[PDB]
DNA sequence: CACCCTTTCATTATTATTATTATTATTTTTTTTTTT
DNA sequence: ATCAAGCCTTCCTTCAGGTGTTGCTCCAGAAAGGGTG
């Protein structure tokens, strides 16, 4: 490795040329579309790229999800170049805990360790907190995961730090003081959503530099969704209605929202039964209430509701109603389906950027879809050739057996698919995850497999999250019995099903022996921007995103090299029919054999 | 220079397709025979390999303007607005064969296969206009290379690589527009209306009797051509975004400057046809020079070296090069 | 050494075919005589034996570009993009036969059989460019083989026997594009339009009466100087179609593969099959598989650095004296 | 000298054509995240 | 606080047989001679 980049010695040999190409085109100012598999060690590459950009004198920003953040600061802790130029982490308000409210809760619920931790400054206790505090050289007090480690069942969102909290509390003081963290270091880690809040914060006119000389974004495919979350303002009616009790026009607003299975999807102002007089009355009745005597956690609810109402006031954003999983509560949303101005303002403030994710390219190096997700300028775009190693597909076991009934949410399909799932579970010598698309399909499978499989069945539903069933699946594999999982949603994309109780030996890794795809994941994204993009492009966008979700669901099997005897099953009957539109899901299927 | 220009047609585009096409009254193109059919003059269509569905790659019709057409249009704009103005403010003048060579490529048909001198080929390809349009009787290779006008459309996704996924249309893209052609003396109503016609009522009534006799002749033939002709023609719809790729294999800066000055005169020009119906008016909304966006609403505001090069080459323009271009070796 | 270049024609393909092909006003091709029929030069087409629809092979049309056109295009892209700049910087100039052997590969340097010594044969085949396109008087064997540009079509499906059933075209491949030249002395009409004419109004009117007399002479002839009006057709291959391109090097040197790779890098500014005015042959390279492994990037060829280094040393070592010794002696 | 240019010869004598055929219309219901 | 909680037939008719121009052009040969630098 002559003429080395900093930290390339800890980078895997397969991706060394992708590093060289990414560094060359990022130093040239282009926005690099880089695709690399999950077990290939992309964090080390981000570390090498940010280091090599940092020693040029560049203010380097690394945007990544918060779970990836600890690994990322660990891959860039000990190389000497970023030791010289410094590394800092940027956090918003929902990375901190409210000390007084959590004090009041710890006294109320008689939690001695939480109460003893907050009395004394709320010092960092988890290992990640103290080593990140050493790396940042800021004491990361009052963080959520230290509070959650002492009490996992704390009502987070009630104790989540708000903007209305007083200025004398140490948590808001620490957050406001650490808002200037980008001054004292050359590389700043943040979230996707922090970067998007920065971009809107540059659009409105501190959190991050006004110009980022080099920006590397890990887990790239979520970044666009981050913008779709920060430019969407939601009014929640029931917490407001409970807060005011502690107006009649908002009751009439709910009654008018009743009259308008698609309920006001992607419609800015074409339906106004009485929506805008009720909206103006809501704005004036919510903004003129006395701030004196209003509770310090209630004014946050008032402010977020008035911000949602004033986002719906402009008419520059769409409107969409949604309901909660818990009950049929009314939800009003003002999201935006055209994000070209915001993403263009992001890429104007970026000198050079690296597009990094496992899932960026549709076919080959075709990143035109993802360039059209995050509105990357084509003069600045560059779609580097991906890496797809053989060992991601070599341990995979492909079976020809499937369910001949197509999934149309029918009972006959659910009995036949349950019979095939019982066969897979019988031939399983370890954990099994079947991946259904819809809640209805999952409910039908559960009613057909619960009495058949006894304790072994795990169902994910409205009352069962993906993380709860994650810990449940790990608990059953710890107990020696072989669990079966009826997973959807986040079980498709973004779950680590590799054993961390077996770090050094991947040959005996047995958390997921069988992965089953019950249905091709068509129509699994219904965001406003993606529905607009579907309306522009047609079925090409839907089949493209379905292939992306299919490859993300297929990525759950292999997470590191060295595993063996991994079983893959697909039971959709369109896989084995002669239909042409399911043709892309052949060729990923063609990368396995026998 | 790889010039890419996007022009928004603000009226329909009618580059007529040769053929014998028909349409019923409802709007079905080329009906089965026996039904009452009216002649339809379709717009220019090319079949294009395109992505319908996913990997089901197919020849769909995409409605264009021919590259030969817009090439002729590019020649005429420069010739009308740059070349001949700068040729008649001085005393230079063109023979009729050399005007025919400057406009139609050649002064006549029947070209001489005797080739042309190497000093000659080099001097004509160094010319601002002749190197672009290398016609002549001894057939030059002109260095101007003009694309067909493509609508920024989902059927042209393979033609246009990236950067055009937004502002891109889909679906059906045309409209059949009908024309009546009403006989004028049927509209005649009074002695005041008829005074300009020689004889007045007698000539008008005589043409009426001619029309009814021709009607009996038509009824005899079914079971000399009048002025009632109700027909159709298919246009490309207005407001569509189109792309136009001018290509220049190693140009002189004056030559691409001539393209850019022509582009300056591109506004208030007609693309395809239908000159009576104002079809083919357009507005340029983009010009890119090696991919670099060089079009503002005022004008180019860029390509300055090519502009001063074509400026210096149009005061240096004279008729000697045109005349020795048009001179035939046999003639 | 096999290179598989898959390209996508941005503009149509028209490789003109011999023959006085005939077409009606509609799309009927070569009608029986006695009807109004029009001249037409179609694109190049051959009958290929395709195993389509059943177990037997049938002669189906398949419109492509000939491999001679493609070999010439590759030869000229190397010449203009690699041989021109590297040779020009050194200051070397080429003679009659040196240019004829480099650019045409023809024996016009001396039009008699050159007896070539084995040492000369070994070092000129070991030379990059003369290895690829030997010929002319020395009659040298070309290391480089160019297959013709085959479209990914049902008719070529057996030529592309494995790995090309996806993104594979079916049905009709060509379309008649009509072109009319017309008289521009018909398209005049203002006094400002005519002052630019030598002779002006009278000269234009004399052209008019000449065209009238020619029309009457032609009309009396039906029951040799022609005018300018000319309505004709040419059948073209539709754009957007993926074509394959097989480049086989028979035991090459490393500089030869580097030269082919630099040609494939810089080939984007050059065109296929002629049709220059209509700007036909515009294309973009989708992929390049070097012995089956994909090596093409959007910005050129990423990988094959030994090929790039070998051709870099070769084009630093490029001299016209090798071309002259290949030509004259 | 090599190269570069201009003009001689022949008299053939019908002329089938690929009759292939050419412009569309398919899904579908998630529940994230950790920002002001 | 409730009933009566719309009835019947209208449901197209001529005119529109489009016609003119375009209906291809070049070249694909090497001698041997004479006037040049």
């Amino acid at each position: 490795p002559a003429d080395a980049l900093p930290g390339e010695g800890a980078v895997r040999e397969v991706l060394r040329p992708l590093l060289k190409q990414a560094a060359e085109k990022t130093a040239a100012g282009k926005i690099v579309f880089a695709e690399a598999a999950t077990g290939t060690g992309k964090g080390r590459m981000i570390a090498s790229l940010a280091a090599a950009a940092a020693i040029k004198g560049d203010t380097v920003v690394v945007s990544a999800p918060l779970a990836v953040t600890w690994q990322l600061v660990n891959d860039m802790k000990d190389i000497p170049e970023v030791r010289r130029v410094g590394l800092t982490l940027s956090l918003g308000r929902p990375n901190f805990i409210s000390p007084q409210r959590t004090l009041e809760w710890a006294i109320d619920n008689e939690r001695a360790d939480l109460a003893a931790w907050i009395e004394g400054g709320g010092k960092p206790l988890s290992l990640r907190s103290m080593e990140t505090s050493k790396v940042i050289s800021h004491e990361l007090c009052w963080l959520l995961e230290d509070a959650l480690l002492l009490a996992e069942d704390l009502p987070a969102d009630s104790l989540l730090l708000t903007s209305e909290d007083p200025a004398d509390c140490p948590a808001q003081q620490l957050y406001v003081a650490m808002r200037s963290n980008y001054t004292e270091a050359g590389i700043i880690l943040c979230s996707h959503f922090m970067l998007a809040a920065h971009t809107r914060m540059m659009q409105m006119r501190l959190s991050l530099p006004h110009f980022i000389d080099t920006l590397i974004v890990d887990e790239a495919h979520l970044l666009e969704q981050a913008f779709a979350s920060v430019y969407t303002h939601t009014l929640r009616l029931r917490p407001l209605m409970r807060t005011i009790e502690g107006l009649d026009a908002l009751k009439e607003l709910f009654t008018q929202m009743q009259v308008a299975t698609n309920t006001s999807l992607n419609v800015p102002l074409s339906d106004v039964p009485e929506l805008i007089p009720a909206l103006k009355d809501t704005v004036k009745t919510l903004g003129a209430l006395p701030t004196k005597g209003m509770s310090r956690d209630a004014r946050s609810v008032i402010r977020i509701a008035t911000r949602a109402a004033n986002d719906a006031l402009s008419g520059h954003s769409r409107l969409r109603i949604e309901v909660t999983p818990v009950h049929s509560y009314p939800m009003l949303l003002s999201g935006r389906s055209n994000l070209q101005r915001a993403l263009l303002g992001l890429w104007n403030a970026t000198g050079g950027a690296t597009l990094v994710s496992a899932t960026l390219f549709t076919t080959g190096d075709n990143g035109s879809l993802t360039r059209w997700k995050l509105e990357v300028p084509t003069e600045r775009a560059a779609f580097l050739p991906p890496v797809h190693p053989a060992w991601t597909t070599a341990p995979v076991l492909l079976h020809k057996e499937f369910c001949a009934h197509e999934p149309d949410d029918s009972p006959e399909w659910a009995t036949e698919c349950a019979q095939t799932i019982q066969g897979v579970a019988s031939t399983a010598q370890g954990g099994t995850l079947v991946l259904c698309t819809s809640y209805q399909n999952t409910e039908l499978l559960a009613g057909r497999l619960g009495a058949a499989l006894g304790d072994r069945l795990i169902v994910q539903s409205k009352t069962s999250s993906a993380a709860t069933c994650l810990a449940q699946f790990k608990a059953k594999h710890k107990a020696g019995i072989r669990p079966v999982w009826l997973g959807l949603g986040a079980a498709w994309t973004g779950i680590d099903l590799s054993d961390h109780s077996l770090p050094d030996n991947p040959e005996l890794d047995r958390l997921l022996s069988d992965l089953v795809i019950t249905r091709i994941p068509v129509g699994q994204n219904r965001s406003l921007t993606h529905e607009r993009r579907t309306a522009i492009g047609g079925f090409r966008i839907i089949s493209q995103e379905a292939a992306w979700h299919f490859r993300q669901g297929l990525g759950r099997l292999v997470r590191r090299p060295g595993v063996t005897h991994k079983n893959l099953w697909v039971l959709d009957a369109r896989i084995y029919g002669g239909a042409a539109w399911v043709a892309p899901f052949r060729q990923i299927l063609d990368r396995y054999k026998k | 220079m790889q010039i890419e220009v996007t022009v928004r047609n603000i009226t329909p585009i009618f580059s007529a397709a040769p053929g014998s096409n028909y349409i019923t009254i409802d709007g079905t193109i080329n009906p089965p025979p026996g039904v009452s059919r009216f002649p339809l003059v379709r717009t220019r269509m090319m079949y294009v390999a395109a992505d319908v569905g996913d990997g089901v790659i197919k020849s769909v019709p995409l409605q264009i303007v021919p590259g030969n057409t817009m090439r002729s249009l590019l020649r005429r704009t420069m010739l009308k607005h740059v070349i001949e103005p700068a040729l008649v403010e001085k005393g230079n003048k063109l023979s009729i064969g050399a005007y025919a060579t400057a406009y139609s490529g050649n002064a006549t048909g029947n070209p001489d296969g005797v080739p042309s001198s190497f000093d000659e080929i080099a001097t004509m390809r160094a010319h601002p206009f002749i190197g672009l349009f290398g016609g002549g009787p001894r057939m030059l290779e002109g260095r101007l290379m003009v694309d067909s006008l493509y609508p920024i459309h989902t059927n042209a996704e393979r033609i246009l690589g990236a950067g055009y996924e937004n502002e891109m249309m889909s679906g059906p893209i045309t409209q059949v527009v009908w024309a009546r052609r009403m006989d004028p003396i049927l509209n005649l109503g009074s002695s005041e209306d008829v005074e300009v016609i020689n004889g007045g009522a007698v000539a008008a009534n005589g043409w009426i009797q001619d029309l009814l006799a021709n009607s009996k002749a038509a009824a005899s033939k079914k079971k000399g051509r009048g002025l009632k002709a109700f027909n159709a023609h298919e246009v490309v719809i207005p407001g569509l975004k189109w792309v136009w790729r001018i290509s220049l294999d190693r140009p002189t800066d004056a030559q691409v400057g001539l393209v850019l000055l022509a582009l300056n005169k591109m506004t208030n020009e007609r693309i395809a046809g239908g000159h009576s119906k104002d079809y083919g008016r357009f507005v340029i909304d983009g010009v890119s020079l090696n991919g670099e966006q060089v079009w503002s609403q005022s004008g180019i505001t860029g390509g300055e070296q090519y502009f001063d090069a074509v400026a210096e080459a149009i005061d240096g323009l004279s008729s000697k090069e045109f005349e020795q271009f048009a001179q035939s070796a046999k003639e």
